[PDB]
């Protein structure tokens, strides 16, 4: 079948055969490496998906008994195989066919798995899909956390994000997403929607009170003065605090699906960040305060903010317990979690207080002391 | 006889078991050391060999040892992974000769080199000139090709070898279904 | 031809696979004897018998042979055991505690 | 630390078991502790960084046995013992 | 048969371990050599609540009584309350245990 496979090799389309002179080449010269690597150019190339439907089963023969290279390219050969086929009912049949082939030598059966169960998030299948997502993130927490698979498996939680079911571990899984990013090589065009559905999934996951560490990461925020400006303006609101209600109103009525029914939930969490921060606001000189800051702050009344206090013990970001009559806010620990400048600076100074202070004690106690002591 | 210490840097790259040439000759290069081994050995059977590969994380496989015979075992399970790496595989027995127990073993290392260097000329003066300032009697063995064998490893010897008289030899190998092993036992390192 | 020595390469596989077993099993019991030499180095315990408790650390110890001695607590064990009337073991080293020792 | 101890410790995370690190002192003018336990573990980051091996302090203590107390204390003749009261607190209280 | 060849590193880890059984089989020879004197043996099983309890109850031929666990090696005619035994001279372990008449 190689004298064979010379005619339909050399027989081929009008500018394939530039590719087929060193694929050729390669081929007679039985480098399976650099045969392999002119088989991902080919498939690197934007080919027509008309006349590679050959090649697809000519190199997946000779990708099956090549046992030679990493079979990873063969992965992502038969995933083009299958998206220019879109024919699931052989596909399972191709990747048992290559978890049965692909013997235990690296164990790239997490792919295998991250391919199959990538297929099976079709309409066909959601549950146990996600039980055998589980089963990927459930099987290797060994040193390869070279996280390429991982990413895929964050491609893997981006179609369970399809799933509406939950916003909270597709961006637990975007932290992960948002540290795994390389460079930005992978589409700007692209990086539009990442970002964009990034930010709306970051609004709306729902297990989270911070945003200041999405902002925080840099290369966000520099993807995101390709788009424009009216979400990075309400996140950088939702993360400093909104001391206004229209801004937020407006960008509450910008995003026009599904927003209403999330729509109080969020004010429910807007409503604990501008706690947080006048708790973070004053480090001490009488560090309680009271309710009319709180409710000028949220235009509540008050008859409400017990129902708020009590829902911010609610949470547990906060352990302030105020033991007043007549009504008081006394606050104890929060996270300041995102940054502050201003604190960085107060931090050098209380901080250096502190120090020229027990210094000063030392130097004190000690000057007398060590002279009649010793 | 000859007192001197052995430095082999063996391929575990992918480019070992191509179709091409020798039936994963990684085992006849593995028989090439068994019988250069044994050769000195009958020679000197007090020479030490140490075992490491040319990874990007290199491990000391076996401490130089006159004892081979787990050093034949430790010639198994190879890992075949990685590409190259070029510098620190120098680095890491030129320098590591100096934890050597008979100090009056002469150093000597060598190298198989399955695949393509991926250091420039730049490093390969740098290295060149570090070995020929440390003096070692170094020997270059060159599986495989994909690329012309030596274009700039030829002057990366002609600058790695002083002392004309009696110094280092290369070893370039053509394409061929003869073995590496009396191919490599034609200059005098083997003897 | 080339049918015949899949089935060929199955059966020299086979007296491959076959020759291991012989090796495999013993070898848990070649191991279980350094285990066992492992096992033999806790040497040296003596017996003892508690009637009075002064201290409630540290109390009277009554020996098999016959004299009497007092001896401490061990920061393992605690004092449940420790109660009087339980004899118990003893090392010949600081007079430590193991373990107790239950009559029959 | 150096770059280089994540794979200096590799060897004997898998010749070994999980290997301790520990840090000390070249020159002992260091008025704390000398010595720092740096688990050899890899730990999953919040910021989404991969996971590496990470040195967590592990908390440590210098005792000795029973006849190490004995050599060392015969050969100093220099430090006093816990000796509560006025010198042992103050000194404390003074440094 | 490629997925066979890891055998052989196998068999050369086991022909490995019966090379060094030499040495540790060897100190049995030397820790083993004379019993040195015949300690009375009472079985008494104890609990340690592996941490598993196993115990035996030692009486010398001078009628001194000392504490022990059940050791050994792997014992099947013994676990007897009997006599005639292995001992060293402090370590008062079991090595030999032989019935008397």
């Amino acid at each position: 079948d190689v004298p064979g496979f010379l005619q339909q090799s050399q027989n081929s389309g009008p500018g394939q055969p530039a590719v087929w002179h060193r694929l050729e080449e390669l081929y007679t010269k039985k480098l399976w490496h650099q045969l392999t690597l002119q088989v991902l150019d080919f498939v690197q190339d934007p080919c027509f998906a008309q006349g590679d439907g050959l090649i697809k089963l000519y190199e997946n023969f000779i990708s099956e008994f090549e046992h030679r290279v990493n079979p990873l390219s063969l992965v992502e050969i038969i995933l083009h195989v299958v998206r220019q086929m879109t024919d699931p009912n052989v596909a399972l049949t191709f990747l048992e066919k290559t978890r049965e082939k692909v013997k235990s030598s690296d164990e790239a059966v997490i792919l295998c798995k991250t391919a199959i169960g990538a297929l099976k998030l079709n309409i066909g299948d959601l549950q146990v899909t996600k039980e055998t997502i589980e089963d990927v993130e459930e099987m290797l927490n060994n040193l390869p956390g070279v996280t390429s698979v991982h990413s895929r498996f964050y491609d893997l939680s981006s179609k369970y994000y399809q799933t509406i079911g939950n916003h909270a571990s597709y961006y637990k899984d975007a932290l992960r997403f948002l540290g795994c990013v390389d460079i930005k090589d992978l589409p700007v065009s692209e990086q539009q929607e990442r970002a964009f559905t990034l930010g709306l999934a970051g609004l709306l996951g729902e297990g989270v009170f911070n945003f200041g560490e999405l902002l925080m990461h840099p290369v966000l925020e520099s993807l995101r003065n390709t788009d424009r400006q009216w979400l990075i303006d309400t996140l950088y609101a939702f993360n400093s605090g909104n001391v206004e209600r229209f801004q937020t109103l407006k960008t509450a009525w910008g995003q026009q699906p599904d927003l209403a029914a999330n729509e109080a939930q969020l004010l429910r969490k807007i409503q604990l960040l501008c706690l947080m921060e006048m708790t973070f606001t004053r480090p001490a000189n009488h560090r309680q305060l009271t309710f009319e800051e709180i409710a000028k702050s949220a235009k509540i009344t008050v008859n409400e903010v017990e129902l708020l206090v009590m829902k911010a013990l609610s949470v547990g970001l906060v352990k302030g317990s105020i033991d007043e009559v007549d009504k008081r806010v006394h606050m104890t620990w929060v996270q300041p979690r995102v940054l502050d400048l201003q604190q960085i600076k107060g931090m050098k100074d209380r901080l250096e207080f502190w120090c020229t202070d027990v210094k000063s004690m030392e130097m004190l106690v000690e000057h007398q002391a060590h002279d009649i002591l010793t | 006889m000859v007192l001197e210490s052995t430095m082999v840097c063996v391929d575990n790259s992918e480019y070992m078991r191509n179709g091409d040439f020798l039936p994963t000759r990684l085992q006849a290069q593995q028989d090439a050391v068994n019988i250069v081994c044994h050769s000195k050995t009958r020679s000197n059977p007090e020479n030490n060999v140490g075992l490491i590969t040319l990874a990007n994380d290199c491990e000391v496989l076996t401490t130089l040892t006159p004892d081979t015979g787990r050093i034949l075992s430790k010639l198994h399970t190879v890992q075949p992974k990685g590409k190259i790496t070029f510098c620190t595989g120098i680095r890491v027995a030129h320098l590591a000769l100096k934890h050597r127990q008979g100090k009056n073993h002469k150093m000597r290392i060598i190298a198989f080199v399955g695949s393509p260097v991926e250091d420039n000329e730049k490093d390969l003066v740098k290295l060149a000139k570090r070995l020929k300032k440390e003096k070692v009697n170094v020997d270059i063995i060159n599986f495989g090709e994909e690329e012309v064998n030596t274009e700039k490893l030829t002057a990366f010897v002609n600058t790695l070898n002083g002392k004309d008289g009696t110094g280092s030899h290369l070893v370039t190998v053509p394409p061929g279904p003869s073995l590496a092993d009396a191919l490599i036992s034609s200059p005098i390192l083997a003897g | 031809d080339y049918r015949k020595k899949l089935l060929e390469h199955k059966e020299i596989d086979g007296r491959l696979k076959e020759l291991r077993e012989q090796l495999k099993e013993l070898t848990k019991q070649y191991e279980k004897s350094e285990n066992d030499l492992k096992a033999l180095q806790s040497v040296g315990q003596i017996v003892g018998e508690v009637l009075k408790q002064l201290t409630e650390e540290k109390f009277i110890v009554k020996a098999t042979n016959g004299p009497r001695y007092v001896v401490g607590c061990r920061r393992q064990l605690d004092k449940s055991k420790l109660k009087p009337g339980t004899r118990v073991a003893l090392d010949m080293t600081t007079l430590t505690i193991m373990r107790y020792l239950p009559r029959e | 630390l150096h770059k280089n101890d994540i794979a200096i410790n590799e060897l004997m995370k898998r010749y070994c078991p999980n290997s301790v690190l520990v840090i000390i002192d070249v020159k002992p003018k260091d008025l704390g502790l000398p010595t720092e336990a740096y688990i050899s573990v890899e730990e999953v980051h919040d910021d989404g960084t991969p996971t590496s091996k990470t040195f967590e302090h592990v908390t440590s203590e210098i005792g000795a046995e029973e006849a190490e107390e004995v050599g060392v204390e015969h050969l100093l003749r220099d430090i006093k013992d816990t000796t509560v009261g006025t010198l042992s607190q103050r000194i404390t209280n003074q440094v | 048969k490629i997925m066979k060849s890891e055998v052989l590193r196998v068999t050369h880890e086991l022909q490995a371990m019966k090379d060094k059984i030499k040495e540790n089989s060897e100190k049995i020879k030397v820790n083993k050599t004379l019993p040195y004197l015949v300690s009375n043996v009472i079985e008494l099983l104890d609990v340690d609540p592996q941490r598993k309890g196993k115990c035996a109850v030692i009486k010398t031929s001078t009628r001194q009584t000392y504490f022990l666990p059940v050791i050994g090696l792997v014992d099947a005619e013994k676990l007897k309350p009997g006599d005639l035994v292995g001992v060293n001279k402090d370590s008062y372990l079991i090595l030999e245990t032989l019935p008397t008449e």
